[PDB]
């Protein structure tokens, strides 16, 4: 019944400001006690940014107070986050949550990327070798995160490892491996399917020997 | 600021085990109304952190009885009387008694298993990438346990460190192993200066070596 839904832009340019909306359903933002904004940094630590109370008074993380503004729209049952002079260090998954005598409810969270980089599709390369056989796919120089990698539209998922993306210098790179029996390859087709929604790309790279 | 120290940061367990996580506060977390706003959260991968316990010992809605919280002053404890398959993930303690409201670093509740050596696979750069003037050499160190394995690149007898990009997967749900990818990023020209490319899985002798010649 209770739902907290984050919305807003996924990309923000450095020095510009990030604005997010929390749409609340199941109960009113007018119910005690606090309506929070939280962020989780890449593979990381959680930070409580601040809250707006059920009565509209704000409490901020002292370090963010000067850049941060939390507001609310009681009739729309929404509360808002504004973070001003943003740095690359503001790249995080942003969540909204609530606290009261019943405990706490949390939204799903959205990744907000702060970068000067422009949207770029990845270059997808097949990785064939020089009882079991490992093959791979190199997904290079895309922006922003994420990409999705599937092997033969999911039928090979069992022996698949999709590694987390690394940022260098302002672009992302990832690799994905698949291991199948020697009987299955090169005799049968092994294809790597890469999708980058942000740049509307869907590439299918087949693994060809020699 | 109130600093929250979680002990340990990594909790290896077997299913059915009793588990305990400690949360040590740098100062008292009793708010001016006499309440202690000490909370425990569980974050499963991809998901947002979900509340287990609030106000030290109150179980949130839908939280099983095997999860219990206790403590006072500066020492708080989360106990899991029986670890179930669904309880695996990262546990956080949080304090809401003093501003700024703060979290601990997180405790990874992970499955124990026997040691496993990685499977090493080395890949020369693709013809497609070479045509663009790029040459990435990729290596996989797959399905090992515990995290105690590293990569070492040797190019014609000399250790290579510059231009190496590494990434580690989370614990695999299939068999409780870890995997890592290592990419040596070169230009086509840089790649052409060398012959023998070696990728090794190392431990604190004995490395698992894979190599090719250009
Ligand atoms: C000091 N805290 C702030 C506090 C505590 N834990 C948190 N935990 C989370 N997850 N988020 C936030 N924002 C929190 N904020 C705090 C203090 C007093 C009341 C309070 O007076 N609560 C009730 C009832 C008080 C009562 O028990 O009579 C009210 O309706 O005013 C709430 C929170």
């Amino acid at each position: 019944d209770v739902q907290l839904q984050e919305s807003g832009p996924g990309l923000v340019k450095p020095s510009q400001s990030l604005s997010l909306t929390c749409t609340v359903t199941g109960f009113s933002i007018t119910s005690p006690y606090a309506w929070n904004w939280i962020r989780q940094f890449p593979g990381n630590t959680l930070e409580w940014m601040g809250y707006i109370s059920y009565r509209g008074s704000t409490t901020y993380h002292p370090s963010l107070k000067s850049r941060i503004s939390i507001t609310r729209d009681t009739s729309k049952n929404q509360f808002f986050l504004q973070l001003n002079s943003v740095t690359t260090e503001d790249t995080a998954t942003y969540f909204c949550s609530s606290y009261g005598n019943y405990g706490a409810y949390s939204g799903q969270g959205t990744l907000v990327t702060v970068s000067a980089a422009k949207t770029t599709p990845p270059s997808v390369y097949p990785l064939a070798p020089g009882s079991m056989v490992t093959l791979g796919c190199l997904v290079k120089g895309y922006f922003p995160e994420p990409v999705t990698v599937t092997w033969n539209s999911g039928s090979l998922s069992s022996g698949v490892h999709t590694f987390p993306a690394v940022l260098q210098s302002d672009l992302y790179t990832l690799s994905s491996s698949v291991t199948v029996p020697s009987s299955t390859w090169p005799s049968e087709t092994v294809t790597c399917n890469v999708a980058h929604p942000a740049s509307s790309t869907k590439v299918d790279k087949k693994i060809v020997p020699r | 600021d109130v600093l929250l120290t979680q002990i340990p940061l990594s909790l290896p367990v077997s299913l059915g085990d009793q588990a305990s996580i400690s949360c040590r506060s740098s100062q008292s977390i009793v708010h001016s109304n006499g309440n202690t706003y000490l909370e425990w959260y569980l974050q499963k991968p991809g998901q947002s952190p979900k509340l287990l316990i609030y106000k030290v010992s109150t179980r949130f809605s839908g939280v099983p009885d095997r999860f219990s919280g206790s403590g006072s002053g500066t020492d708080f404890t989360l106990k899991i009387s029986r670890v179930e398959a669904e309880d695996l993930g990262v546990y956080y303690c949080f304090q809401g008694s003093h501003v700024p409201l703060t979290f601990g670093a997180g405790t990874q509740l992970e499955l124990k298993r026997a040691d496993a050596a990685p499977t090493v696979s080395i890949f020369p750069p693709s013809s497609e990438q070479l045509t663009s003037g790029g040459a990435s050499v990729v290596c996989f160190l797959n399905n090992f346990y515990p995290k105690d394995i590293n990569v070492k690149w040797k190019i014609d007898g000399s250790e290579r460190q510059n231009g190496v990009l590494n990434s580690w997967t989370d614990q695999d749900s299939k068999d409780s192993t870890y995997s890592m990818s290592s990419t040596l990023t070169l230009t086509k020209d840089e790649y052409e200066r060398h012959n023998s490319y070696t990728c090794e899985a190392t431990h604190k002798t004995s490395p698992i070596v894979k190599s090719f010649n250009r």
